């Protein structure tokens, strides 16, 4: 029931790729009935600005006439 | 061509010869409620044209002295045709609304209007002694909707002038810097390129449904980001017109009406 | 019993501990999420929203709707329009736009920065503006020749009403302190006239525009801290 | 992992469409970059946002509030062993703060707990090791009304036992909430008046009853008094945010949006636009 | 040796703890089970069985039998014969029955509620009653005529003497709250003639009738608490 | 011999069984030989009201009049 | 699961007449001769199966040092509020001989343990009973908001990580990954923080030049927790450090002298590294 | 709740153990690296370069740079030129050189020893030296014939001028100890000349040389210690 | 998700190469997000002194003449 995830890279780590060595990698198990309880969950990079800053109807293109 | 807009819905069509491109509040139209998630059960009603038309709500004057103007959204329409009444007669409903705000000028006249649309628009209470403290008449202005000041100046609970809001303008009348306001969905009226703007407003809450007469999903804030100037104090004027979109009620109730002035 | 060794760090609390902890209401029944228009999944997404900037915070024009707006003459002038340090943290009055705001909460930052100027004066209102950033080290760009010499454009007044230029990450460090520090130089942000604004007769001779700064998408922070800019009494 | 925005090389630009000319009118950012307006080389951008997640973000458990519980010899003291504190996060300000960023969220909370005591008498003597009750009485749950009262039993309501020396307590707390999320703002009534009213009923705490956190020494009194306090803490856990919104610029007035008349002024002089 | 730490909520002592723990009496073989009917699993087979609700607790008739009588008669009226508040933890009638006491260990609730109503008439006894239920946030039922915008059921006397009306479940939140506040309207229940109890002569002519309240299939609480209507002396 | 099951669901869950993939399992372990050492048991949510709400002899219709 | 390398073995050597013979050289090529004793000598074969393993960076570094001792009290009296709490600056600077072994590199990239040793003692012969305290060591980024006394709002810590510990249980402790802005932690700067230009004091640079300008990594701030007691104690926080995960760039000379300050700078009462012999053809 | 037992050592401080430990700045992102020049994986790398011996440190040279240089005179001389003991962490001269100062912080420590000398004389002077080293245990040299007896080599001057000769691990125990010990001495090094310097006229008719002292390949060191060189008031 | 390896040799083994069987390994196991919080590393013995003792641009032999 354990999972596997990888660790956020220290000072003496491999490359950036992060692809590189088994000892980078870290051991859960989560030991609760309730996910409450769960430590916290894994970072999501998955940004989209454009939520915010080009909600826009009609798409424009960064040379296009903005008028 | 950008610049002509045509926008239509129900039995009404406003036409901007210049306007800015169209914003959509976070990537999304309002829609009504899917059936994979709702509190009620009653079976819903649908107005359809009845609410999603455009409305005009009473004009105000751009003075070079203004500091700002605001309303609540779904309160500006409360008294307002068939969608006013609906509003008073069902306890739950949704609405996503179009805003379109005009502001027509010649070349000459500068100056320019942020028009911001934040969800939930909190505002301070004017009494210093009191938190969040004021009527339901003071706190819903109805179709005229309400000014901003450059100063506060607490009544110390005299004559109900402490149950009015305190509105700096500078701070947006929460005690937060007008500058960031433009993280809410917002477009600006600068006079010289543009005589209009639309944003589309989805329903937004922590609900997929809740009660109007209660509750003020959003609120319209509009104010001179740069001054109104022309050569003399011209007051142009600006005209705020609302479109309920998707809009729906759930649960038929006496016609609620709400304590008047 | 299965023998056990408590190390170093055992029964201590601290703020950025995370583990696992017993539920304090076993088998609760959560209310099931919907959907939310407006959903943030990270910081700089709002830090990359432009911002309008306090710059004519003087005395007079501090803490009132005013100090947004920047004056702009029909009138020749060899002086700067503007000047404003780039530190987006430390400067006064940049610390408090949503991007400094966000990186008040920070102990280092990195990444270009967008500047975008938006002109509110009259349509027939003609002329060209200089804006430019020179990097730190070197005496201030407070003559329009030294202005030039370092990234810049010229921005065409007209119907394309805005114009922007980005500070460009130039930076002998690999991310810069958000520390009002001497090391960290943050460098230095101008604006002069290209040209003076001239305008029709009947025309105002006064004009106004509007400066805003937000993150370019190579920016990123390192480090959250407790903000200055907000304090509670004991 | 995703990463940040990689920077390519490039040269001069003499196009007749121009990426650094925008109309910010329109409601969208300027979308310029370095590469659009300068002539650029190419850099490998690995400098990744993670600190700036909201999960990383609200990941610090932040004092929110302080009680403060006296263990007395004194029989006009008994009511003093007994404190009970609405649940909150709008006591401390670096908190508030951070959470108002967003109008809605959902999350779930964990918290945990740090007592200390002291002697606030110039008089001490042995005092045995104390033993703390917290006690979580959810809305209209009944409310002991002393420190002794039948109710500490506790047989619904949650209960935790903490002694001195020991580990500080914790619990986690499962997102709990009327609506699908939290609301922060709350632009409305608790009630409509029906055809002036309503004065007291506005805003968000009008509507915000999330039960109280009920604190007791266990210990019986002894002959020198003790005086403890405890403070708790609070961080979210898978957390997702709806709505952003500036933060606030001025210090706070009460639980609600409000503002202090003397405290209206958070920016500082410059000489002039002209000085950096 | 192996090496741990350990972290804060060590040692403590949880009310709601799920952790094991060595049996004090071990190996004890323990009393084989047999079968016993009406084994119950879940709160809410109870809070869906009809119970009477004490609504004419007025004036006397407070904690007596006649307290679950509701009176009927054969005169002209507009107006109700009875009223609830739909808040079946804040009424203080509602509260003081199983689905009250089941729903006062709850913070939390949420879902339909059905009212079912028995009239125990004569045989002869006619007429037709107006049973409504009127969402919350607006001016309260009143008279028979303000009462019928909204759900109603129409409940025509006959052999089929007992009916029912549900109060849907209509609210702007998910669940509402069992504590009373000013939010958590929860609507109104009220029940007028639609035409006069009529009788032939020589028989009776004043009725009781008993309501009874139960929960819908779609109901559910969340949260535990401790009960209100339980006391006890200090210990 | 550890037993692996799924966990009630939490605030960042979209209340999908095995939709969350292996975020929502946990592992329990008996460490003792006596069963009245464990840990309370799954959540059984199976349940028939009719024991106590309909509990007749005649089988009853909803729409049938109920005195046929 | 591979056997680690020895260090050099020797092949059985004869004695040689060969025209070539390494042990003549020239050093000032800026090569070291590289003779083993089978080049001079004759030797026999050795298996060499010793090692290098305590001489590992890694090894080296690897244990943790006291870098600062950090000093607070609790007491009530009127003049004793500002004595509650204690506001530090971070460096290794405190300590001689951390020091000097970093000092071994110009640069090192490294991930640390911070582990605090706490104890405390009566100042004075009230010799009171006090109870067991809680204290608090916050860390304060630079830039961060500072507390002005030890009951504040900035102890309230949302952002800033702080760590509570309880005197008597195992002493705290955690992990901190690199924080630095290069690529490493520079040793030296052999440079300003900034350059005083031509419209400038002579002088300019007397006040920053060196690393003591531009190395700031911000405060610990330690306070009891526990509110004030009748009989004062005296407490104390001996700070614990460890590189780890660390390596090193560019030797240079270890230290000779006694250190002083936060620069290279020596003192004149101590210019004098070693001590005399009479002659020297003395054994 | 698996139950579990606390053996000794439970809950100390050890200032040399290796235990994993929670990081107070979760997910924080740390500076990619990259190729710094110089880089050093162990100090052993260190323990091989030639540094200058500190020999003359004898009154008037003492705590100067006049302490580096050795000196020659083209006289007839029957005397050492120079003697050390072979003690690279404890003599006054050898435990200030970079050898001896990484073993400073060394308990005990083993491989051969190579030392270096250089000729900084005039081109036009010659003649030839010896260098030797005689082991542990016997009257250290008193005079070129107990140099000879030993483990020697003839430098002589030329192109090459530099010279090295090893000290070859010779030892009873595997490893000595860096201290001090009248158990454990290293043996003893000596220069002689071998002939006397001739000088060429309006030549310098004195000279002189300097030495130098690293670690074999055969080198290694087996456990850290606080060096006795840096103190604190 | 455990990695074993060799433990470093101790009095008992009489195999100074590491080779006497499983009898010498250990089991570590890394707990935490980041990898600042795991032990210190695998000791790596890869050494380059030329890079400070022989940094000759030319290429030197033991036996060449320094200098020709
Ligand atoms: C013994 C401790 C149990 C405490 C239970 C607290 C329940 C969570 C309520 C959180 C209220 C604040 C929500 C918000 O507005 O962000
Ligand atoms: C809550 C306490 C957190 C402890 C923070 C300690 C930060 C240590 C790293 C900063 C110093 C880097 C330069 C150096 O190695 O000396």
């Amino acid at each position: 029931g354990a999972q596997v995830s990888t660790q956020k890279t220290g000072a003496h780590e491999n490359q950036n790729v992060a692809a590189n060595g088994s000892t980078i990698n870290y051991t859960t198990i989560n030991y609760y009935k309730d996910s409450a309880s769960n430590s916290a969950t894994r970072q999501d990079l998955s940004q989209d600005p454009s939520k915010f800053t080009e909600p826009v109807k009609d798409l424009m293109l960064k040379t296009a006439p903005a008028l | 061509s950008d610049r002509v807009r045509q926008i239509t819905l129900g039995n009404s069509t406003i036409t901007t010869q210049e306007a800015a491109n169209a914003i959509v509040a976070y990537g999304e139209w309002p829609t009504y409620i899917n059936d994979s998630e709702a509190n009620p059960v009653d079976a819903p009603t649908e107005p359809d044209v009845s609410s999603n038309r455009f409305y005009t709500l009473e004009s105000v004057s751009w003075k070079t002295t203004s500091r700002g103007w605001w309303w609540k959204l779904p309160d500006c329409l409360k008294d307002m045709g068939m969608f006013g009444q609906n509003m008073y007669y069902h306890y739950l409903g949704r609405s996503g609304y179009t805003i379109h705000v005009q502001c027509n000028a010649s070349k000459f006249h500068q100056g320019a209007l942020g028009v911001f649309l934040i969800p939930e628009f909190v505002m301070a209470c004017n009494t210093e002694s009191k938190t969040s403290y004021v009527s339901y008449i003071n706190a819903n202005p109805g179709e005229r909707g309400g000014e901003f000041t450059n100063t506060y100046n607490p009544s110390n609970t005299d004559a109900s002038e402490g149950r009015k809001f305190a509105a700096l303008d500078y701070l947006l009348g929460s005690g937060v810097l007008a500058g960031n306001a433009f993280v809410y969905p917002h477009q600006i009226i600068n006079l010289r390129t543009n005589n209009s703007a639309t944003i589309v407003v989805p329903y937004v809450n922590s609900l997929v449904i809740d009660c109007m007469a209660k509750h003020n999903n959003w609120g319209i804030v509009i104010l001179p980001l740069a001054p109104l100037a022309f050569a003399s104090s011209p007051q142009v004027p600006i005209t705020v017109t609302i479109a309920p979109m998707c809009t729906e009620f759930n649960g038929l109730r006496n016609i609620t009406v709400p304590v008047h002035q | 019993g299965l023998p056990t060794m408590n190390t170093p760090g055992s029964n201590q609390f601290l703020t950025s501990d995370d583990f696992q902890s017993p539920c304090a209401l076993p088998n609760f029944d959560v209310t099931p999420p919907i959907h939310i228009p407006g959903e943030v999944k990270n910081m700089m997404e709002l830090a990359e929203i432009d911002t309008l900037i306090p710059m004519n915070a003087v005395d007079g024009k501090v803490n009132t709707m005013e100090m947004y707006q920047i004056p702009l003459n029909d009138n020749l002038s060899k002086a700067p329009i503007f000047c404003l340090s780039l530190s987006p943290a430390s400067d006064k009055r940049l610390s408090h736009t949503m991007l400094g705001e966000i990186l008040n909460y920070y102990t280092h930052w990195t990444g270009s920065i967008r500047f975008t100027f938006l002109f509110c004066g009259s349509m027939m209102a003609t002329g060209k503006l200089l804006l430019s950033y020179s990097p730190p080290g070197a005496k201030p760009p407070t003559n329009r020749k030294d202005a030039m010499l370092g990234t810049h454009i010229i921005w065409d007044l007209g119907l394309q009403s805005s114009c922007s230029m980005v500070a460009p990450w130039i930076s002998n460090t690999v991310y810069r302190r958000c520390a009002r520090d001497d090391f960290t130089e943050g460098g230095f942000i101008t604006c002069f006239y290209q040209t003076r604004i001239v305008v029709p007769a009947s025309t105002p001779t006064s004009m106004f525009m509007l400066g805003f700064v937000s993150a370019c998408p190579d920016f990123s922070v390192r480090l959250l801290r407790d903000t200055p800019h907000i304090s509670q009494s004991k | 992992p995703p990463s940040t925005q990689s920077t390519e090389a490039t040269s001069g630009v003499n196009s007749q469409e121009v990426p650094a000319l925008t109309a910010v009118e329109t409601g969208a950012s300027g979308q310029a970059i370095p590469s659009d307006v300068v002539e650029t080389r190419h850099v490998v951008n690995y400098k990744t946002r993670s600190e700036s997640c909201l999960e990383s973000f609200f990941g610090r458990a932040a004092c929110v509030t302080i009680l403060s519980l006296t263990n007395s010899s004194k029989s006009g003291e008994e009511k003093k062993h007994f404190n009970i504190w609405n649940i909150t996060y709008t006591d401390t300000v670096q908190l508030r703060r951070k959470l108002e960023f967003f109008t809605y969220s959902r999350f779930d909370l964990e918290m945990t707990f740090v007592f200390t005591e002291n002697y606030p008498s110039t008089a001490s003597g042995e005092v045995r090791n104390q033993v703390y009750q917290i006690m979580y009485i959810p809305p209209g749950a009944p409310r002991p009304s002393s420190w002794d009262d039948y109710t500490w039993q506790s047989s619904s309501n949650p209960s935790i036992f903490y002694m001195y020396g020991n580990a500080p307590p914790r619990m986690s707390i499962p997102y709990v909430g009327i609506a699908n999320a939290y609301s922060h703002f709350y632009d409305g009534f608790a009630r409509v008046p029906l055809e002036d009213a309503g004065d007291t009923f506005y805003g968000l705490v009008s509507i915000n009853d999330f039960g109280v956190l009920a604190v007791r020494a266990v210990n019986r009194s002894n002959p020198h008094t003790i005086h403890t306090s405890v403070r708790v803490y609070m961080k979210p856990k898978h957390i997702r945010c709806w709505c952003p919104r500036p933060p606030r610029a001025v210090l706070y007035r009460g639980e609600g949006v409000d503002m202090i008349s003397s405290a209206i002024l958070p920016l500082a002089k410059v000489d002039s636009i002209t000085t950096f």
